[PDB]
């Protein structure tokens, strides 16, 4: 199949740079404009940048002119992007896309995103606490508050990923002190509470912080 | 060239046959083509051109229209569709529309409600958070209210809402308050009581400390 | 001098809307300007697929080149120009169609570049194919290979860049050339 996967994306200081690259594979790259569009948390896609296929030609969004710039490298298949200056308003998810019909206005293909993060606060990994709950007989829940990281994400797997039906992972939430908090909960029978340990599998890669916390009784 | 979809958002049942319409600012002929973007995800085409069909793409899916005015039917809303729906414009460089979110619209479904007391470890700072849990519900408007010895609660506590459920589109939500070390020894008895359509009378869960 | 022309015009999104435009002018204007009984036209559009907007026998009928495009609609997909030309050469040149068995076959290929697919153009070899370019992309070194490929030979003599082509004075008499 075609594919064009992206890296690079991270946690930036406001006026720090940062390079993000985009493999395309499965389909001739060096025909095809290529774009970097990129999209804010809950707002809609933007195009920055494109680049005609020779690499010659290159174009930016008046938000990014000056402090991006695009190129290639068509005996790599790879696509290109330096930022400079950021802003706290460039945090977004940034995708490259190739040109339907090698340069058409309409996009074809698409990466799969690579997050950016602008902001002059400092990566923090968060602190984790059980939500506890065996006699009876009906469901119960249980889960883990991961509270007070910086910046996002952090991933929650329970029993190492073995357990994931009635698992729920709420959205993270910004506090007034600028740290991330959430909730993992999950449902399992009330009968299993003394015969299997529940383990949540916290994981905040920004901070190198991994967690396991069990969820007793 | 400005673009403007519509609906914003949209709630309809499996099997429905769902319409979302998109219009230009000035004539842009064909030039008309409709993305869709599940959460955590890229965009996928669904149609360009106005009215092709891309291969892959289910064919309930469809488009039509030209000039201005243009419109992405679903002949039978799926589980699977469950998604934001974007029409660009390709006449000169790339605009959007600002997105339809389409839901799946199910039977009322009452949440089950679970109260969780802070930890000892979260007490060993000055730290107390207490979580309140409606679990699979539907539809997402649902009230929680925090009670501390009957006092009602305000502007110290929060919401999280899950998205809709890929089997069967419920939602849940936690509440979590947050109440320094202090406050919380103050006081006995934590009590969140929830109001939900699908409840005849609010559930109350509560724990004495 | 009798001459059946075919249009296979570029359909394709590639094409900025006013070079797609230009293309339906230019078509027109030919027709206009080379309106003589020795004349016949045709018109396919490609994209992803070939349609015959208009065959010889409909020119005939009718004889009114705005009437004839008047109802083209815009495939805006892909660019599949070597399954056209070889559509044109075994669908269209037909004398089913219209087409004169004593005529001077020529295909005025207009485009902006190079193709999707790939193969070959054996078929129409016996036709006379002029390549008409439009669009900032149509000469770079992606697409210099392919315009020889679909050009009679001298391709200096056959590729053209519609711009300066349809300001010919002597555009008739130029498409009815037989020695080259
Ligand atoms: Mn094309």
């Amino acid at each position: 199949e075609v594919q064009l996967l992206e890296s690079g994306g991270g946690l930036v200081q406001p006026g720090g740079s940062l390079r993000l690259s985009c493999a395309a594979s499965g389909f001739t790259f060096s025909r095809y404009v290529m774009w970097w569009v990129r999209q804010a948390p809950g707002k809609g896609l933007e195009w920055v940048s494109y680049i005609w296929p020779s690499g010659g030609n290159t174009y930016y969004a008046d938000s990014v002119k000056g402090r991006f710039t695009i190129s290639r490298d068509n005996s790599k298949n790879t696509l290109y992007l330096q930022m400079n200056s950021l802003r706290a308003e460039d945090t977004a998810v940034y995708y490259c896309a190739s040109s339907y019909d090698f340069w058409s206005n309409a996009f074809d293909i698409w990466g799969q995103g690579t997050m950016v993060t602008v902001s002059s606060a400092s990566t923090k990994g968060p602190s984790v606490f059980p939500l506890a709950p065996s006699t009876s007989e009906s469901t119960a829940a249980l889960g883990c508050l991961v509270k007070d990281y910086f910046p996002e994400p952090v991933t929650v797997s329970w029993n190492s990923g073995a357990l994931t039906s009635g698992v729920h992972t709420f959205p993270a939430v910004l506090q007034s002190s600028g740290l991330y908090s959430l909730s993992s909960v999950v449902t399992v029978p009330s009968s299993s509470l003394g015969t299997k340990t529940y383990t949540c599998n916290v994981d905040h890669k920004p901070s190198n912080t991994k967690v396991d916390k069990r969820v007793e009784s | 060239i400005q673009m403007t979809q519509s609906p914003s958002s949209l709630s309809a049942s499996v099997g429905d046959r769902v319409t979302i319409t998109c219009r230009a600012s000035q004539s842009i002929g064909s030039y008309l083509n409709w993305y869709q973007q599940k959460t955590g995800k890229a965009p996928k085409a669904l149609i360009y051109a106005a009215s092709s069909l891309q291969s892959g793409v289910p064919s309930r899916f469809s488009g039509s229209g030209s000039g201005t005015d243009f419109t992405l039917t679903i002949s039978s809303l799926q589980l699977e569709d469950f998604a934001t729906y974007y029409c660009q414009q390709s006449y000169s460089t790339p605009s959007f529309g600002q997105g339809t979110k389409v839901e799946i619209k199910r039977t009322v479904a009452a949440p089950s409600v679970f109260i969780f007391p802070p930890s000892d470890e979260q007490l060993k700072s000055g730290t107390a958070s207490v979580v309140c849990l409606l679990n699979n519900f539907y539809p997402r408007e649902a009230k929680v209210q925090w009670k501390v010895d009957n006092a009602l609660q305000s502007g110290n506590s929060q919401e999280s809402v899950t998205e809709q459920d890929s089997k069967d589109s419920t939602y849940s939500l936690s509440s979590t308050l947050t109440l320094s070390k202090a406050d919380y020894e103050k006081h006995k008895v934590y009590a969140c009581e929830v109001t939900h359509q699908g409840l005849s009378s609010p559930v109350t869960k509560s724990f004495n400390r | 001098g009798n001459v059946d022309l075919v249009f296979l015009f570029d359909g394709s999104m590639s094409l900025q809307p006013d070079e797609f435009q230009k293309i339906l002018d230019f078509m027109k204007d030919v027709m206009k300007k080379c309106s003589n009984t020795s004349y016949q036209f045709a018109a396919v559009q490609f994209s992803t697929s070939y349609k015959t907007e208009f065959d010889f026998s409909d020119y005939v009928k009718w004889k009114d080149p705005d009437a004839l495009l008047k109802h083209v609609k815009h495939m805006l997909l892909l660019t599949n120009t070597f399954g056209a030309i070889n559509y044109v050469a075994t669908e269209v040149f037909r004398e089913e169609l219209g087409a004169r068995p004593d005529a001077t076959k020529v295909l005025i290929i207009i485009t902006d570049g190079e193709a999707t697919d790939s193969g070959n153009i054996d078929a129409a070899k016996d036709i006379i194919r002029y390549i008409i370019g439009i669009g900032k992309h149509f000469q770079t070194k992606e697409s210099q290979e392919t315009l020889h490929k679909f050009a009679s030979k001298p391709a200096s003599e056959f590729v053209k860049i519609l711009d300066t082509f349809e300001k010919l004075k002597d555009l008739c008499t130029e498409l009815q050339k037989k020695i080259y």
